[PDB]
């Protein structure tokens, strides 16, 4: 209310309920810790993770 | 609903000024115009929108920014718009302040000032927004519906106009159309909210009391295809009866019967004209499916109205369509239309006998009048391929 | 609701098969019938 | 009347095949939607029962007898869902008179 | 933007009542 | 247009009557014609 | 008539004004925003907002919905972080029945769990949506940098969260916090006397006091995102006065003197200080958002990529000269106008009036008569208003950026 100043609707959500729109809004093959990254990839071998 | 009626008293050079007393402390004064981009000539097509934005940056009388700093400091909201019939510029104020939400007022109705060095700024923003104002694409869908269908007359060009004359405008143009469409008779000094009507009559009289004293609907289309946009929209329209007629009631009321996506209704009027009719975006592949639907919808009330249904659309139009109490700007804004337009503030009550008479059977013979085996406008923007061409929406307005 | 849905279409209706039914007798040639 | 009911239920033969009542429910527009509310568990069990039917129907065969449902035993598990459908049904119908 | 340019003049084709057409 | 071209079932009607009278009338005027020739 | 504010015994604040009015309005105020939810059931409250036209203990989903589109009658749902208000409005004759369907809204959901899951879809359609422009997504990322556990709670629902929200997180939800200590039924146009006869027959069944929050816990920190938007949009804030102290009033008074929005279309301390020193296009602004433990306030800027340092930096600076005592008497002055101006047009209309009255009685249980309020802000003074910034120029602040940061500053630089 008064300390909405211009920026109520950012700090309120408001559902019609009952009374630009959307724009359109993978599944991928599937422990260590703390070895740097160092992604690889290749030509032939598929590429990896060295987490 | 002991309405608050609107007292409207003239003024000598007819600036008709009209109000309406309300409890709320702070009010909306406004000035109304009867000039838009209908009563430009194709050589001053963007003179009301520049001039709408030279408004605010200094008059003689506030030079500078001191116009944007006095309506700042007194801590009213200072707005203004145009369409293609209207021009308002309106200040929302605590009521106390009426004497200077009127002088200021004076002072951007005449008396105003278009430096040219502002005027080379505005003319910047203008042509750059521009540039960027087709990311409105609602707007621009309904900126062709108006083309397409008003073709040859001056309700097809925009109230922006083209890119061409904001260059290529000047002072002296402005001040043509400043004192050409400026005129006292066709001005409406409009106050709504915790205002006395002696007291705005005197402010009035002290100020601004020295202001001076065949459009055709084209059954067609326009589609601008571009197939990079995510989604499409398409408006159909027909020719709206008016802002006079008598039926425009009796089609707001079809249209809360209709109330895709986004499938939105409209009725636009202008001085006896219009343009009635739906638009919703969607993804291209169902537009097709959405046209046949909102054909069907159309055609459904022309030929088989239910009672029900009629009720369901008088009531939420009787929830609309209120504008009292609704606040000062809105209420405001009605009756600044109201006096440009019907001569005369309708209120609330006679909306409501306007209403109450319409009936499934005078419904359906309005709806057959205007929609049945009509030649629409539709105008389509985005991935439009599957949008019908004009002989199936052409066959579609009919059964 | 239906009643109302109902008697819009009553007379439409029967000027459908009237339509038809003029064709009808023309087509048919009948003498005997109209 | 369990009696007639056990005897017509031996008869029916729903039973001999691993079928509850439910799972010999044509898939009318109502069915069908009940049987999509219905809780995963209940659904996965209920194709199961049903693919295991078909298996059988192929080889002109039944289940061992101890294997067969049993009238007590028999519950009904879209009985619960069905009448919402069929209720909500209703009542979206009147108000269409309305 | 999409104002610049106004619908093409079909004044040829066009047909310079409505029931009657 | 407004009788015979507002609804699809009026236009149908007009269509049905008038082919009923045409057909005679064609015919008739074709036997001035064939008879005029011959 | 002013509204005759009482508390029924239990604890919902009823409150109403009949002000004859053609159309009324009949709101209900429930202290169950985003706030009372942990990790375990984040967005919840979402759902719970997007779910009031569900299937309720006395009328069905299509009941609810053609009922209240058969009067032509509005029901909408409103959500801070605080608190959640349902509202109907629509003619004097059919509000039996709208009173009828909120309060069975409000009171006895059933949350079918085959309805929940028709709506997570929807859940996901509303946030893209909300999350369509960059003030949005901006201050979400500012709230969650601020906070720790209470207010840091997003009102939108998470990513994750989607497909994982259920009937029974619902349920427990409304059994936690829908209690009458925490209601308040608030009535526009309508009867003082009905207000009560429905607080009697819904309203007062779910009466304790419910399950209390946690304390909000300020962190301080810098979320930026990168995504490649023509502008950096950025938020500085600290902490601040919650609601109820006067040091509320001199923070609203100090964002309406550094800027708190154009009075004037296409066009402020701030504004000035950018404008002295950047020709690029910008908005500067103050922002504030106070609840009732803690309390925001700081700078909002939007600005091109390239300038977006300076800019930022220049409007920092002109809050560290407010908090040099570098102010004149007139400037707060009209601070104070705008402020008052802006709290007349917020209760001008009938839903904002409705809305203020609702969130008073939640909050303090009593009604403030706009005059009041006027004589509080003008208690306000120009010390006070310099000690709410430099509360501000001392606290521990908060950034949350986005846009092409390339040139953007940070904390330990701003």
């Amino acid at each position: 209310a008064a300390r909405s100043g211009p920026f109520a609707p950012v700090l309120s959500a408001t559902s019609r309920g009952v009374a630009g729109a959307v724009p359109a809004a993978p599944v991928l093959d599937v422990q260590a810790a703390a070895r740097p990254l160092v992604a690889t990839v290749g030509l032939n071998v598929p590429a990896s993770v060295r987490f | 609903q002991s309405v608050p009626e609107t007292q409207v008293s003239i003024l000598d050079n007819g600036l008709r000024v009209a109000s309406e007393q309300s409890s709320h402390a702070t009010c909306t004064v406004g000035v109304w115009i009867d000039a838009g981009s209908r009563y430009e000539t194709e050589k001053n097509n963007g003179a009301g929108y520049f001039l709408e934005h030279l408004a605010f940056k200094g008059t003689k009388n506030r030079p500078g920014n001191a116009l944007e700093k006095e309506v700042e400091s007194i801590g009213a909201h200072l707005n203004a718009y145009s369409t293609r019939e209207h021009t308002a510029y309106l200040i929302k104020a605590l009521s106390k302040d009426l004497p200077k939400v009127v002088e200021l007022l004076a002072d951007i109705v005449q008396n105003s000032s278009l430096e040219d060095s502002q005027i080379e700024k505005e003319r910047d923003v203008i042509l750059r927004e521009m540039q960027e104002n087709d990311a409105s694409m609602q707007n621009v869908v309904f900126d062709y519906l108006h083309a397409t269908a008003f073709q040859g007359t001056p309700l097809a060009q925009a109230v922006e106009g083209p890119s061409e004359n904001v260059r290529r405008l000047s002072r002296t143009d402005l001040t043509d159309y400043l004192n050409r469409h400026y005129k006292a008779p066709r001005m409406v000094l409009a106050a709504a909210g915790g205002v006395e009507h002696q007291q705005l009559l005197d402010l009035a009289q002290k100020h601004l009391s020295s202001v001076s004293r065949p459009c055709r609907f084209t059954g067609s289309e326009i589609r601008h295809r571009d197939d990079a946009l995510p989604l499409a929209h398409v408006a159909i329209a027909v020719e709206g009866p008016g802002w006079a007629n008598p039926d425009n009631v009796t089609l707001q009321v079809a249209n809360a019967i209709i109330g895709c996506q986004s499938f939105q209704t409209f009725n636009i009027s202008y001085s006896d004209t219009g343009l009635l009719g739906a638009h919703f975006v969607c993804d291209a592949m169902s537009i097709d499916d959405m046209v046949f639907f909102l054909q069907g919808q159309w055609m459904r009330l022309c030929t088989s109205a239910t009672e029900s249904e009629v009720t369901r659309g008088k009531n939420i139009l009787r929830n609309a369509l209120v504008s009292h109490l609704d606040g000062t700007t809105p209420v405001c804004e009605d009756i600044g239309r109201s006096l440009l337009t019907y001569g005369r503030r309708i209120p609330l009550a006679e909306w409501e006998s306007r209403i109450q008479e319409v009936d499934a059977q005078m419904l359906r013979d309005i709806c057959s009048k205007y929609f049945y085996d009509q030649c629409p406008a539709v105008a389509g923007y985005g991935p439009i391929e599957q949008l019908p061409d004009y002989n199936r929406i052409r066959s579609g307005m009919f059964w | 609701r239906y009643r109302e849905l109902a008697r819009n279409w009553i007379p439409t209706a029967g000027m459908w098969g009237t339509v038809g039914a003029v064709g009808l007798v023309w087509a048919t040639d009948w003498r005997l019938i109209l | 009347l369990d009696g007639f009911r056990k005897w017509y239920y031996n008869a029916a033969g729903f039973n001999k095949l691993g079928l509850m009542r439910d799972d010999t429910l044509h898939e009318t527009e109502d069915v069908k939607e009940a049987i999509r509310r219905l809780p995963e568990d209940l659904y996965n069990d209920r194709m199961f029962r049903i693919k295991r039917a078909l298996d059988l129907t192929m080889r002109h065969q039944i289940l061992p007898k101890d294997q067969w449902t049993k009238y007590e035993e028999d519950k009904f598990y879209l009985e619960p869902y069905l009448k919402e459908v069929i209720r909500e049904r209703k009542e979206r119908e009147e108000w269409a008179k309305k | 933007s999409h104002t610049d340019v106004k619908v093409p003049d079909f004044s040829d084709y066009r047909r310079a009542s409505s029931e009657a057409r | 247009y407004s009788l015979l071209f507002r609804r699809t079932s009026t236009f149908a009607l007009t269509i049905a009557v008038g082919a009923l009278f045409f057909e005679r009338a064609f015919d008739q005027g074709a036997d001035a014609i064939y008879e005029h020739i011959n | 008539q002013d509204l005759e504010f009482t508390k029924l015994p239990n604890g919902l604040v009823i409150a109403s004004l009949e002000n004859y009015a053609p159309l009324s309005r009949i709101g209900l105020f429930v202290k169950a925003g985003s706030r009372y939810e942990d990790s375990n059931n984040l967005g919840t409250s979402h759902l719970l907002r997007l779910a009031s036209s569900l299937t309720t203990k006395g009328a069905s989903s299509f009941k609810i919905t053609r009922g209240i589109e058969a009067v032509g009658g509005k029901l909408s749902v409103t959500a801070t972080r605080e608190n959640m208000a349902y509202t109907v409005e629509g003619i004097r004759s059919d509000i039996e029945i709208l009173m009828e369907f909120l309060l069975n809204v409000t009171t006895a959901p059933e949350f079918r769990r085959w309805e929940v899951a028709a709506l997570r879809s929807q859940l996901k359609i509303d946030k893209a949506v909300a999350f369509q422009n960059s003030q949005t997504r901006i201050i979400e990322n500012l709230h969650d940098v601020a906070y720790k556990n209470a207010l840091a709670n997003p009102l939108y629902c998470p990513d994750y969260r989607m497909g994982k929200i259920t009937s029974e997180e619902l349920h427990y939800f409304v059994q936690n916090h829908f209690t009458s200590a925490r209601m308040a039924l608030v009535g526009l146009g309508v009867s003082h006397s009905v207000l009560k006869q429905v607080a009697e027959q819904f309203l007062n069944m779910r009466g304790g006091l419910g399950l209390a929050g946690a304390k909000a816990k300020y962190r301080g920190g810098e979320i930026r995102e990168q995504n490649g938007d023509n502008l950096v949009h950025a938020a500085i804030v600290a902490e601040s006065a919650a609601i109820g102290n006067a040091e509320a009033n001199a923070f609203s008074v100090l964002q309406h003197l550094l800027g708190a929005g154009p009075h004037i279309k296409r066009g402020s301390l701030l504004s000035q200080s950018v404008a002295k020193g950047s020709h690029q296009p910008f908005d500067v602004s103050a922002f504030n958002a106070s609840y009732s433990d803690s309390g925001l306030f700081g700078i909002y800027t939007i600005s091109q990529a390239a300038a977006a340092g300076e800019v930022i930096n220049a409007a920092y600076n002109q809050v560290k000269a407010v908090a040099q005592g570098n102010l004149s008497s007139a400037d707060v002055q009209a601070a104070k106008n705008k402020l008052k101006a802006g709290y007349l047009m917020s209760v001008e209309t009938s839903e904002g009036f409705l809305s203020e009255i609702g969130s008073q009685a939640l909050a303090a249980g009593s009604y403030m008569p706009p005059s009041t309020v006027l004589q509080q802000i003008d208690s306000v003074a120009d010390a006070d208003v310099v000690k709410a910034a430099k509360k501000f120029v001392s606290g521990k602040k908060s950034m949350a950026a986005s846009g092409n940061l390339g040139h953007t500053p940070f904390l330990d630089e701003l």
